[PDB]
């Protein structure tokens, strides 16, 4: 059966019965400059997320951006 | 108002999304980044796919320029043996193949490139592209 | 192919004392002769590392009596791993049992998987006349999977040149080649 | 780890470690041997410690020929027990190794590779060692 809750995780129904789950993955926009992107991106490879695209804002050239979907826990 | 360029990349054919590294220096461009999929996948809807390199250069008033090349010897052979992926473990594991002419007709496709104006020299490298993925050449 | 080495005769000299002065005891022999001889170590080492017991070391005896010999056996100091004393068989003309090297011509199919070509014999035994010393002898290893065995009964055989050892004798195998993936069991 | 699948006598007298080897003083299977310089008792688990380090090192490839086998039981008394009262009880196996003994032999491996395997293996061992390459003397034997 389907099931909504609970905020404090331990409870949730046994893997005997459990075929679905949800990590309220947001994707976030980070302005950054220049490249911190290499460092950053990989970081967002551990706390796994999802690139859409985004854009360079104009310069300062170190002007730049990134829109990523990552699960709430990993993100924090 | 960003300075001129001399960009050195290596981008594939078809998959043309603004996703990097079509950006980290191609934003130092204001790069007309969708000009790729049009001007490039028009002449190169004749090969099919594969990484065709690109040397783009920006200038003063924020615009670009490039003249690309040709798709891998690991592509033109993959279609001529019914292969997507190579063979996992080359040298011993053969999946599909290519004849002495099917290797010659490929040098035909990538000749305005390398260095040798030979068909005897060029296809060797193509014949060298053979074992590299495990595709056998019929004697 | 065939070599030359400068033997000197020896009498009652104490073996250990020859040895002391870099010289190596020996004795040459056949149906007819049998004479106490010595040879220089370094001279013989070079010659032997090259010649082994397959070819023909010719002996520069100290009287122009030059002799054509084959090394029948070298006796080693078991401990500090040096040779101690050679034997020299003098060749005649009746065919002589001796050892001819093997050439495993080709790379097997077993390697070309990961295997190991285990060369059981790096030489064979045949009665042949001293005229015809086929200093190599080759084999078709090229057609070899893993779990593949080759026996002397194949084997080309020159002119001609009789297998001393019974044809069922095994000379070659390709074998599984370790694996850390094994082991952990 | 190696040990006689079965035997006749459970324990056996220690003996003495005198002389040089009685046999197997020459490389006779592979292309590269490890040879022994001091005499000692090499213990079932050392041989294994040494084999493994080479396999782990070759990782896939080569053959390993191990030419000592441990068939001498090695006895011990329980801790804190007193003298006498009987002979100890078997606690493992050594093989008896005496200088000039070819212990291991690797094959189908690059010279670079072998001598780094046979070298590590020799660190596992309780004695002093020398690596060697199937001469020609060893073919004359
Ligand atoms: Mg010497
Ligand atoms: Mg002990
Ligand atoms: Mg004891
Ligand atoms: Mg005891
Ligand atoms: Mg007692
Ligand atoms: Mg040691
Ligand atoms: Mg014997």
């Amino acid at each position: 059966g389907e099931e909504v809750e609970v905020h404090n995780p331990a409870d949730l129904p046994d893997p005997t019965r459990i075929e679905e789950i949800l990590e309220p993955y947001v994707k976030l926009t980070i302005f950054t400059p220049e490249e911190y992107v290499g460092s950053l991106m990989q970081l967002l490879q551990e706390k796994r997320g999802r690139l859409v695209n985004m854009n360079y804002l104009p310069g300062a050239q170190k002007r730049v951006e990134l829109v990523y979907e990552a699960p709430f826990a990993e993100i924090l | 108002k960003k300075v001129v360029a001399v960009v050195k990349l290596q981008l594939p054919a078809g998959k043309a999304t603004p996703a990097p590294p079509v950006g980290p220096a191609l934003g130092q461009h204001g790069a007309n980044i969708m000009e790729f999929v049009k001007a490039f996948n028009a002449a190169t809807a004749n090969m099919g796919d594969a990484i065709v390199p690109v040397e783009i250069t920006i200038y003063a008033d924020r615009s670009f320029t490039f003249v690309t090349k040709t798709p891998p010897a690991s592509y033109l052979i993959r279609k001529a043996a019914g292969l997507e992926k190579g063979a996992h473990k080359p040298g011993r594991e053969k999946v599909g193949r290519i004849t002495w002419e099917q290797v010659l007709e490929i040098a035909k496709q990538k000749m305005p490139d390398l260095n040798t104006t030979d068909l005897e020299a060029a296809a060797r490298m193509i014949a060298g592209s053979a074992r590299s993925m495990g595709v056998e050449v019929v004697g | 192919m065939e070599y030359r080495l400068k033997a000197y005769y020896r009498e009652g000299e104490k073996p250990s004392a020859l040895r002391r002065a870099g010289k190596l005891p020996g004795v040459m022999y056949n149906r007819h002769l049998n004479r106490k001889v010595y040879v220089d170590l370094v001279e013989f080492d070079k010659v032997f590392r090259q010649a082994s017991i397959h070819h023909v070391i010719v002996l520069e005896l100290p009287d122009g009596q030059s002799l054509p010999t084959l090394v029948r056996q070298v006796n080693l100091d078991k401990r500090r791993r040096r040779p101690e004393h050679v034997d020299f068989f003098v060749l005649s003309d009746e065919p002589v049992e001796m050892y001819v090297p093997l050439r495993f011509v080709g790379t097997p199919a077993g390697v070309r998987a990961g295997g190991v070509l285990q060369e059981i014999h790096r030489d064979i035994l045949v009665k042949v006349s001293p005229r015809n010393i086929p200093e190599f002898i080759e084999v078709d290893v090229s057609g070899l999977e893993i779990g593949d065995s080759l026996h002397a009964s194949d084997l080309k055989l020159p002119p001609g040149v009789e297998l001393a050892v019974s044809p069922e004798e095994t000379i070659a195998a390709v074998v599984p080649p370790e694996d850390v993936e094994k082991l952990a069991e | 780890m190696l040990m006689p699948r079965r035997m006749k006598y459970r324990k056996q007298q220690r003996g003495r470690l005198k002389g040089a080897t009685k046999g197997g003083d020459y490389v006779a299977f592979g292309d590269y041997g490890l040879v022994a310089l001091e005499p000692a008792w090499i213990t079932a688990q050392q041989i294994e410690a040494a084999r493994v380090a080479m396999v782990r090192h070759f990782r896939r490839g080569g053959k390993i020929f191990i030419r000592i086998f441990p068939d001498k039981p090695y006895t011990k008394k329980p801790l804190e027990v007193r003298m006498g009262k009987g002979k100890g009880n078997v606690e493992g196996y050594v093989a008896v190794v005496k200088p000039g003994r070819v212990m291991f032999e690797v094959a189908g491996v690059t010279e670079e590779q072998a001598m780094e395997a046979l070298r590590i293996a020799g660190h596992k061992l309780p004695i002093k060692t020398k690596i060697v390459r199937r001469d020609a003397y060893d073919e004359a034997q």
